[PDB]
RNA sequence: UGUACAACGGGGUAUUGUAAGCAGUAGAGUAGCCUUGUUGUUACGAUCUGCUGAGAUUAAGCCUUUGUUGUCUGAUUUGU
RNA sequence: AUGUUACCGCAAUAGUAAUUGAACUUAGUACGAGAGGAACAGUUCAUUCGGAUAAUUGGUUUUUGCGGCUGUCUGAUCAGGCAUUGCCGCGAAGCUACCAUCCGCUGGAUUAUGGCUGAACGCCUCUAAGUCAGAAUCCAUGCUAGAACGCGGUGAUUUCU
RNA sequence: GUCAAGCGUUCAUAGCGACAUUGCUUUUUGAUUCUUCGAUGUCGGCUCUUCCUAUCAUACCGAAGCAGAAUUCGGUAAGC
RNA sequence: AAUGGAUUAACGAGAUUCCCACUGUCCCUAUCUACUAUCUAGCGAAACCACAGCCAAGGGAACGGGCUUGGCAGAAUCAG
RNA sequence: AUUCAUAAUAACUUUUCGAAUCGCAUGGCCUUGUGCUGGCGAUGGUUCAUUCAAAUUUCUGCCCUAUCAACUUUCGAUGGUAGGAUAGUGGCCUACCAUGGUUUCAACGGGUAACGGGGAAUAAGGGUUCGAUUCCGGAGAGGGAGCCUGAGAAACGGCUACC
RNA sequence: GAAACUGCGAAUGGCUCAUUAAAUCAGUUAUCGUUUAUUUGAUAGUUCCUUUACUACAUGGUAUAACUGUGGUAAUUCUAGA
């Protein structure tokens, strides 16, 4: 079995207890009680009716539901390899990064290479 | 019922055909993002805790976030939203869904684990699927490894070896 | 003269729909104040909001009471 | 009124009640050249009638219980009176509804009819003697009242009267 | 009800049954005028019970010009 | 056919038909209220009255409370 | 012909544009550095103009009907002021105000086997008739309404609803 | 080099003539009253905003698809979950 919710009061409708209504547009309403039913037929607004759950929740009364959204104070904690880099050697080369004389000497080599490049290019142009 | 559970760090996933109707009555009347007890559903899941991610009910209509009901509804959905892909730019569309409350109407419930309990799970925790792709961007690789601003991502590159015939290559 | 009874009180359950009183930098606004504000202040002003799912009623043919206060020998008749 | 009073009972006699249909299945079978087209058992439901009951729903509302509304009176407010129960909305309890729900028994003797053996009438025949099954019938089971002149069992039966 | 010329393809009787005839009933309508004219309140409907059966249906059966279905005739039956 | 004929707007507590609405007229009844009835105190009539007050059949002035044969028959009584 | 183009003062902006893009080719200076500079392109990009458009707009012109003579304005009809909206003028819409506006020189209403035109048949001339129909402009996507995306649709071989 | 993201275009074409009788339409004017993608011609020394450490400019951050797989409906160019 199941329990349901009055359209008007928003109340548990234990089985059998209460009425049901089926408008021509196929909207199925349920009513715990003829009170709610009669108000509905009067075309009242539960948000204006005071004892109703809609008014309750629209005026923010009994607000023990929500508390807050949690936040984690840390990082993802994965400086992992990219599946083709061998993380051990990856960290080894990351540590070799400081004391950058290796890359500096490669730059100096390609630098004298650019020197000789302009030189030999001018030579060929001559 | 079925529990399509996932462990996102291991990247693993498995369906579990559940009974113990009352140990899923616990799951009844539950929203998305909420976390209930593995032990409460199953001592095989003792100590674990999941998070109700969502699920498909009968007629395959998924659970959508934010609507706050168990019953099905027809929403005039639009782009940038679950449960509808547009086959044209500008197309809004009316589709039927089920909402963000849990009940017997559901058939498959999609769960994600946030904590690993005391025991181990056969198809989730004992296994771990790898990262199918490596980062294709320079700085993403560089920060993923923690190298420097200048540590030559070009040579820290990923190389994924595959053989066409006997000729093999990393592409 | 008692796991006694009764009248009140209390609690519960139900019904109704948020009491009076106070306050408000709420309030259509209209008049008057001046140190003419930046809530300016003052008189009046439905109604609104908070205290308030508050208050009221609740066996009279509802339930229950570790409570209180009381009551508990008047008449008549009867024989194998 | 039966010796008194109280309790438990019997049960004479009288009354009596349950009724009909549909659907599925049997079965598109039987049967029928074809056309068409059954039935018993079984199941679920309903019609009519009855006897109760008020959990649910509906109705009713002097709970004159809560709130509100008009006019007027109580200096104003608060709170109230009058308006042949002033009016409206809700409204418990109680009553109540095929407008709601629940329930509505099985054994015997029999008719008609068909028969068993069987003569008269050396055969034959349901009949004459005997005898079987058989109906919404009849009587019992059951149900209602209990003879106020029908009965039984049991308990206690008055003192310084 | 009796009888049965005939109808019923053929056959009087499955079913009907002319011409003739014996009975029953008092729900008609007459006939009569016994009671009633110093008054028996006068049609129908509504309501409500009870009774008869010459049974419309329902229960069980028999017969058929009853293959089945449907139908017709007839019996116990006025329980419903 | 001024023993007036044929129409005739308007009017009618006139007679009649139909439609809309409406409805406890009805399916199908239920519930509520005041006044009664009811019980009491007190007051206190009337109509009517051969004698009185149980049925069946019979016959009989042809539909008896009485007679005949049967059935039955148990003080006094209240509300309806 | 302008309060035009355009320029400057003073501020406004929740902040607009001012290349983190891509293919080829690789060229030159030496201060010998991966220093500095360099080409042919594609893509996109603020403004202005242009072009294909688009929307509004001036004058003239439409078939038969008076067995349709008064029509329009409640709640826009005519104008004006202010404002809103528009991409833009403007009753397009609102607030307020004056009460006007069209009409026998046929208003308005009805009908149309009416979309209009360029044109077709037919003829001495004049003309009468037809012209949905290959080209031009309009309207529509089953009737209606609405709207997203977009430069551009009130899109329908796109969405939403009702019928 | 499929699929997919992205950018374009899908508002043209084509069909019919229902609508519509100062309305469309035809000629004829204007926009000194407006939008205009696209093409085409020209066109962004001035962007450090307590403008001194507030900030990489041999250049910065974020997914997310496709895909991996779990999959759910009888069905949908249905879609969620990781």
């Amino acid at each position: 079995m199941k329990v349901e919710i009055d359209s008007f009061s928003g109340a548990k409708i234990y089985p059998g207890r209460g009425t049901l209504f089926v408008r021509g547009d196929s909207k199925i309403f349920r009513f715990q009680n003829s009170k709610s039913a009669s108000l509905f037929k009067q075309r009242k607004n539960p948000r204006r009716i005071a004892w109703t759950v809609l008014f309750r929740k629209h005026h923010k009364k009994g607000i023990t539901e929500e508390v807050a959204k949690k936040r984690s104070r840390k990082t993802v904690k994965a400086q992992r390899p990219i599946t083709g880099a061998s993380l051990d050697l990856i960290k080894e080369r990351r540590s070799l990064k400081p004391e950058v004389r290796k890359a500096n000497r490669e730059e100096k080599l390609k630098a004298n290479k650019e020197k000789k490049k302009a030189e030999k290019a001018a030579r060929k142009a001559e | 019922m079925k529990l399509n559970i996932s462990y996102p760090v291991n990247g693993s996933q498995k369906t579990f055909e559940i009974d113990d109707e009352h140990r899923i009555r616990v799951f009844f009347d539950k929203r998305i993002g909420q976390e209930v007890d593995g032990e409460a559903v199953g001592d095989e899941f003792k100590g674990y805790v999941f998070k109700i991610s969502g699920g498909n009910d009968k007629q395959g209509f998924p659970m959508k976030q934010g609507v706050l009901l168990p019953t099905r509804i027809k929403l005039l959905l639009t782009k940038n939203v679950s449960c509808y892909r547009p086959r044209r730019d500008g197309e809004r569309k009316r589709k039927s869904v089920r909402g963000a409350i849990v009940g017997p109407d559901l058939a498959v419930l999609a769960l994600v684990i946030v904590k690993k309990g005391e025991q181990e799970l056969e198809g989730l925790t004992d296994t771990t699927v790898p990262k199918r792709l490596g980062p294709k961007r320079a700085n993403n690789i560089r920060k993923f490894f923690g190298l420097s601003k200048e540590d030559d991502v070009r040579d820290f590159v990923i190389r994924r070896e595959v053989t066409k015939g006997e000729k093999t290559y990393t592409k």
